[PDB]
């Protein structure tokens, strides 16, 4: 894997290290929790623990988002990955309407 | 094929090391300047030039990209000039003054256990410095290890904590392996002495998973011995001289998967001495 | 100005009930064979069947789709005193699994529908005994467990009831219970059931004494308006009544329209979010469409046959 990575086939190293046995050795650091969509509580996971409902709603589709998701650290809004790619391929402002120019506030 | 790069420096180049992928063939000379030149697509462009030393610069060693684009420069002025490339521009980032003599060599730790740019102090010791984050680097030094000063620091490969280890040598006509203890203070574990003259360069071979460790030691006497230990507990380095260099052996570098030991000496020639089936090593250059 | 079309749909005979989806590409059908089938409209518009599986021993009374805000969920009501909650999962052919069910009702369930989106993922079912139980499962992420939030008795034979579209918390929730009893004595075929937030209970806001004829279905359109909404009654003579809100808040009920062009007992009613069209299907076998006009006068707009 550490030869493949030097070669430049980041996908291939992922396929090879799929088959290692000893855990993934999870990293410890800063974690991104989410304010819940109903009771506004900080829930670390896919579903809230009080209302047991969805915690993140799409700012484009207004539907629950569970898989890949993009967000900016400035305006605190996120949504579906494909949806944000489509929205930001053209525009330079927040489809959440807050005026946060995420294209320059999250490209760090 | 071969791509030729013009050094374009007022003094002869004395060091070289390329990027992990390999795009950035750095050059260092005695002109008090070490620069960066891009070599992509068979090119030669002076992408960035640096000048922050006092006298000659003897070494240039790189960093693993997982910790960013970082160099390491050793200079006769008893200082280390770490250079980073931020926002497409190169700029100095750190310095040291912990050595009373010219720093011989600086080599990087293997990335699996953090960042450590260990360097030797050419009086009796070395200087191991691990960045602690947020621009905090702490220097921990040895206490009178080499007789006249270490020359090259070789980094042992990772093993399955972490059991940190490395090897070193100098003009003491011997090579010693230095092991970091659990308390954090390095404690010597073994000593090897076979070089009839001063030892210039010591190289530690990279690992692939086999149960063996190999070390190639150069010396002023011109002996290139591939010290091997067939057991992980024997700690009995069995030397075997491979060639008789006419002059002092200058450098020793190994292959990507521990196949060929590159050597350059006083003959201004490079011999790619690779071993054989019968246990001998015959140059194929 | 009525256009009728026929599409290539593969089916054996008539089905029990059918539904659609807000995305416009998903539709479901429940046939007489006590099996659940799903047909999805393609990007080109063609409806492609995606699943087919039995539901319960009893015949499938009715089928109701669910809100996209809560996930891909479908509800089934069976004539075997049981209600089935099945969720489609694709591993990529889909596989629909009844992750939960509701058979608390002793007798066969007439119908069950999804409640307002503003009250959580809650649903209720009404059986022929006049008892309607509303179960509210707090676990939105886990549909297996269901908690019976409420139960209401209409004291009359319940066959088709629709919860009022009052969802916003700015007002109180209400539910409209229908009836299909054939009692010779006249009685209120409908009643207004509004939940009391302070009392945490639903009380009979008003009994629609204006309805005594047999009623097959009740349809109240989504408000999306300003003042209030209206509902419809599927009977021998179709009538439309407007509620004017003043315990439960009094409302002034008065006829807004009355249509009898089908000249039969209305069975199913069409839906119109716009609110300018009030169409229903009578027992005459001919589709009847009526709509309001510039004079705010409801009148027949289109007509088509079943064939
Ligand atoms: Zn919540
Ligand atoms: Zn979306
Ligand atoms: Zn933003």
């Amino acid at each position: 894997g550490e030869i493949l990575y030097r070669w430049g086939l980041r996908e291939k190293r992922a396929e090879v290290l799929k088959f290692v046995s000893c855990p993934p050795d999870p990293h410890k650091g800063i974690e991104f929790g989410v304010y819940c969509s109903h009771c506004r509580s900080e829930v670390r996971g896919t579903q809230c623990a009080i209302c047991k409902g969805f915690t993140f709603q799409c700012a484009i589709c207004h539907v629950a988002v569970r898989g890949s998701s993009n967000f900016c650290l400035t305006c605190g809004h996120g949504g579906h990955t494909s949806h944000m790619m489509e929205w930001f391929r053209t525009q330079e402002v927040c489809p959440t309407g807050c005026g946060c120019h995420c294209l320059l506030e999250s490209t760090f | 094929v071969i791509n030729t790069v013009d050094t374009s420096h007022e003094d002869m180049i004395h060091d070289a090391q390329m990027d992990y992928y390999g795009t950035r063939l750095a050059t260092c000379s005695s002109d008090r300047s070490v620069k960066i030149f891009d070599v992509r697509n068979g090119g030669q462009i002076l992408i960035a030039d640096l000048r922050g030393h006092e006298g000659p610069v003897w070494q240039v060693a790189w960093a693993h990209p997982m910790y960013g684009n970082i160099l390491a420069s050793c200079s006769y002025d008893r200082k280390v000039i770490i250079w980073r490339e931020e926002n497409g521009t190169w700029e100095k980032s750190h310095e040291h003054a912990g050595h009373d003599s010219s720093v011989n060599s600086v080599c990087w730790a293997p990335h699996d256990y953090g960042l450590i740019l260990a360097c030797g102090s050419s009086d009796g010791a070395i200087s191991l410095l691990t960045y602690t984050g947020e621009g905090q680097w702490e220097v921990k030094k040895i206490n009178n290890a080499h007789t006249i000063g270490c020359n090259a620091v070789s980094w042992a490969p990772a093993v399955v904590n972490y059991i940190k280890r490395f090897a070193s040598g100098g003009c003491d006509n011997l090579i010693k392996l230095w092991k970091e203890e659990e308390d954090g203070q390095w404690k010597e574990e073994q000593k090897l002495e076979a070089h009839s003259d001063w030892v210039r360069d010591v190289a530690w071979a990279p690992s692939i998973g086999l149960p063996t460790s190999t070390i190639a030691s150069c010396s002023q006497d011109g002996r290139v011995f591939i010290w091997t230990c067939d057991d992980a507990s024997s700690n009995t380095w069995s030397p075997k001289l491979l060639h008789k260099f006419n002059d002092v052996v200058w450098h020793v570098s190994w292959s990507i998967t521990a196949n060929i030991l590159a050597v350059s000496g006083g003959d201004n020639k490079v011999t790619l001495w690779k071993e054989s089936v019968d246990g001998q090593w015959v140059c194929i250059s | 100005m009525f256009v009728a079309r026929s599409i290539a749909a593969d089916h054996k005979d008539l089905i029990h009930d059918v539904s659609f989806d807000f995305h416009g590409r998903r539709m479901a059908t429940c046939s007489s064979d006590q099996s659940v089938k799903v047909w999805d409209k393609s990007e080109s518009g063609d409806w492609h069947c995606t699943a087919s599986w039995k539901t319960h021993s009893g015949s499938v009374w009715r089928v109701t789709w669910a809100h996209p805000e809560f996930g891909q969920v479908l509800a089934s009501c069976s004539f075997d005193r049981t209600a089935a909650v099945w969720e489609e999962i694709v591993g990529g052919q889909s596989h629909w699994v009844k992750r939960t069910t509701l058979v608390d009702s002793r007798t066969s369930v007439t119908d069950v529908k999804f409640a307002p989106k503003h009250m959580g993922l809650m649903l209720a079912t009404c059986s022929a005994d006049g008892i309607v139980r509303i179960y509210e499962a707090p676990d939105v992420m886990n549909l297996s467990q269901w908690s019976l939030q409420h139960e209401i008795s209409c004291k009359l034979s319940c066959s088709c009831i629709s919860w009022n579209p009052s969802s916003s918390r700015a007002h109180s929730p209400m539910i409209a219970v229908g009836s299909d009893d054939s009692s010779p004595n006249a009685m209120a075929k409908v009643q207004i059931f509004e939940y009391n937030e302070n009392t945490r209970k639903y009380a009979k806001a008003e009994t629609l004494m204006t309805v005594t004829d047999p009623v097959h279905d009740i349809a109240f359109a989504p408000n999306l308006g300003r003042s209030f909404h209206i509902l419809a009654i599927a009977t021998k003579d179709v009538r439309i009544f407007t509620l004017k809100p003043v315990g439960p808040t009094k409302f002034e009920i008065h006829i807004v329209a009355q249509f009898d062009n089908h000249n039969s007992q209305v069975w199913r009613v069409s839906w119109n979010i716009t609110g300018t069209v009030l169409a229903s299907s009578g027992d005459d076998g001919c589709v009847r469409l009526w709509k309001a006009n510039y004079m705010d006068n409801w009148k027949c707009t289109g007509i088509l046959k079943g064939n």
